[PDB]
């Protein structure tokens, strides 16, 4: 029922790696300040996104246990999920309490940033489905090691190997949903059922970008690597 | 292929 002292020590572990992330405000207080053009916000994604795959590299190798499997399975893991965790990340700040207005301006900054109208309704579901669970900074951070250690990602050639990393995460966010949610026990259930949806983003990330009413579409060395642009 | 990936993983 109640956190053992392993998975306190692991919790608060997890907690301090995911807190080396950019701060929430400095990003919202930016994309608030003053509207930019679409390429302006393009080459804002494009160091945003650079920084997070370096910040989610170092959050990943401090996953107890991640440094010990096969090198191979490590790149395959780190490829898989690096896009899904930019969006959980996107969704965490966007569900972030404002002042009056703040969330409708960043919703109306963020629908205005050159995307295309395509993508922007498949975006904002996700974001406001993920809004609905009220999520804690440790079931965001929890979630974002669940989506890393993922042994159905393709490529992996050790899977039970992976299995057993995320089983220890898995269970720590089991017992956070029953203790932070005792009246709703489908909680835990409904936070996996939130990863198929994430999944989604993967097969149009790289035409969301393409997309994107920019000229010229110029990506870092990084995410070359990662994105597949 | 992924060169900046594996020079982060193995840093
Ligand atoms: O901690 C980090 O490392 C980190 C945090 C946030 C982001 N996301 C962004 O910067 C872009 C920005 C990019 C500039 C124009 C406006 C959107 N962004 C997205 C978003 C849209 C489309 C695509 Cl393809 C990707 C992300 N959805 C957002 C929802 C928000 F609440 C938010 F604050 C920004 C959001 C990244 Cl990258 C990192």
């Amino acid at each position: 029922m109640e956190l053992t002292p392993d998975q306190q020590t692991l919790l608060h572990f997890i907690m301090d790696s995911y807190n080396k992330q950019r701060m929430p405000q400095e990003i919202t207080n930016k994309i608030l300040k003053e509207a930019f053009s679409a390429e302006e916000n393009f080459l804002i994604l494009t160091e945003m996104a650079t920084n997070h795959v370096q910040v989610l590299v170092e959050f990943t190798k401090k996953l107890p246990g991640f440094q010990t499997l096969d090198h191979e399975d490590q790149i395959a893991l780190l490829k898989g999920s690096a896009v899904e965790a930019m969006f959980l990340r996107s969704a965490e700040i966007f569900n972030k309490k404002l002042p009056s207005g703040h969330s409708d301006l960043l919703e109306a900054r963020i629908r205005n940033s050159g995307i295309s109208d395509e993508y922007i309704t498949p975006m904002f579901s996700f974001y406001k489905s993920i809004g609905e669970l009220k999520m804690t900074q440790e079931e965001y951070a929890l979630l974002t090691a669940i989506v890393i250690l993922s042994p159905d990602r393709q490529y992996i050639k050790d899977r039970e190997a992976v299995e057993k990393l995320q089983e220890p995460l898995l269970d720590v966010l089991q017992k956070l949903c029953k203790i932070h949610q005792p009246e709703n026990p489908q909680h835990f259930a409904c936070l996996l059922g939130r990863l198929t949806e994430l999944r989604t983003f993967n097969h149009h990330h790289a035409e969301m970008l393409m997309s994107w009413r920019v000229n010229d579409h110029k990506f870092t060395p990084l995410l070359c690597e990662i994105w597949d642009v | 292929d992924h060169q900046l990936l594996r020079y982060l993983l193995d840093k």
